[PDB]
């Protein structure tokens, strides 16, 4: 069966500023076939509550989904995506990068 | 300007964990305005959009029960595929179809679309004609010579031409102030020095509706279409869109160097370089 | 508005 890989991108609904409330987002997409796990992280650890999209697909049958969550950011927090699916061998970790 | 109305449908097969999982889920263009999930407490089509609640409860009970008919067709085609691919009850297996129609700016049909795909590959369409199928292997055309023999072109002509174009209609004026606004890009270059002799110049568009929009570099007024890292257009979760571009550029030649910016919100296109 | 009709493969 052909699979494919997500793609995954981390970052914020608005322009991050230290101590304002912001969402955090990871994008999934381009992935086949539509089970994934994605998990945000909070300095390593699995943020609780986390909310996604409904399953949606783009005009070449690949799925995408939209996990997120509210935060405020801090110089010091380190935020990142935590995603698995079959076309892995090991979950793939993005960190959020303010300028990507 | 010229819109469009979709229905998607995923039907996720899970032997040995219960029923197929059915999702669906309508737009138009990029906004989602209703939903379904047959792993919710209580299935329903529910509204994902205040100018679709309007409709009445007679409306959302109507597309309710077609969303249960069509996670019951689903599940019945997830065993007759199986039959035709000659696969074992073992295995996940998934079925997407599409289907919906694009108006023009005088809300005149432009085409209509229905289309299904079985395990991520085409399955069967049909044709732009409305009146004719493309099957991608011998397990579809078993479909094809069905659809022919009960003359279901001439019936999703009729629903295309028809009632998708006038409830899209309905919908565009009805969502008036959200469906027919553009959102234009807000826009900015950032700089990240890489090593002595290289950084990068990064082209920012935020906050625009719809999706679609061309972000370019150009150096010296050339497309640099093969050395530009192009993001994903990606979801905020507002309504509004990101997407970036972003060039490696040599050391001192910053001002070489041009973001173009066209989208439907704008009053017309933006020039952009690193400022400072 | 969705499509009523059920076509079957």
């Amino acid at each position: 069966m052909i699979q494919r890989t997500p793609k995954i991108q981390v970052y914020s609904r608005h322009p991050a500023e230290n101590g304002k409330s912001n969402f955090l987002n990871c994008y999934v997409s381009g992935f086949h076939p539509s089970d994934i796990e994605v998990d945000l992280l909070k300095n390593g650890e699995r943020i609780e509550k986390v909310e996604h999209s409904d399953l949606s697909f783009s005009k070449d049958w690949s799925f995408y989904l939209l996990y997120y969550t509210e935060f405020t950011p801090t110089e010091k927090d380190e935020y990142a995506c935590r995603v698995n699916h079959v076309t892995l061998s090991q979950p793939k970790i993005v960190k959020w990068d303010r300028d990507m | 300007g010229s819109h469009s109305m979709r229905y998607f449908h995923t039907s996720v097969s899970r032997p040995g964990r219960g029923e197929p999982r059915f999702i669906t889920v309508g737009y138009v263009d990029d906004t989602l305005f209703v939903r379904f999930d047959s792993d919710a407490a209580s299935p329903r089509e529910e509204p994902r959009a205040p100018w679709i609640e309007q409709e009445g409860p007679e409306y959302a009970d109507r597309e309710t029960q077609i969303c249960k008919a069509k996670a019951q067709t689903d599940r019945e085609d997830l065993r007759t595929l199986l039959r035709y691919y000659n696969q074992s009850e073992a295995g996940s297996h998934t079925l997407q179809n599409m289907y919906g129609c694009d108006v023009g700016p005088d809300g005149r049909l432009l085409r209509g679309y229905h289309q299904d795909a079985y395990d991520g590959k085409d399955y069967i369409a049909l044709n732009e004609d409305l009146s004719s199928w493309t099957a991608a292997d011998t397990a579809a055309q078993i479909t094809q010579r069905k659809w022919e023999a009960a003359r279901v072109a001439e019936q999703l002509r009729a629903y295309l031409e028809g009632e998708c174009v006038e409830w899209l209609r309905r919908y565009l004026e009805n969502g008036k102030e959200t469906l027919q606004r553009a959102d234009p890009p807000k826009t900015h270059v950032t700089h990240h020095p890489i090593s002595d002799h290289e950084a990068t110049l990064r082209c920012w568009a935020l906050g625009f509706y719809p999706a679609e929009i061309t972000l370019t570099w150009q150096r010296d007024g050339e497309d640099q279409t093969q050395d530009t890292e192009l993001v994903e257009t990606r979801p905020a979760g507002d309504r509004t869109f990101q997407k970036w571009a972003a060039v490696v550029v040599p050391s001192g030649e910053e001002q070489r160097y041009t973001c173009h910016v066209q989208h439907e919100g704008l009053p017309k296109p933006l020039t952009l370089r690193w400022e400072p | 508005l969705r499509n009523q009709s059920v076509f079957n493969f």
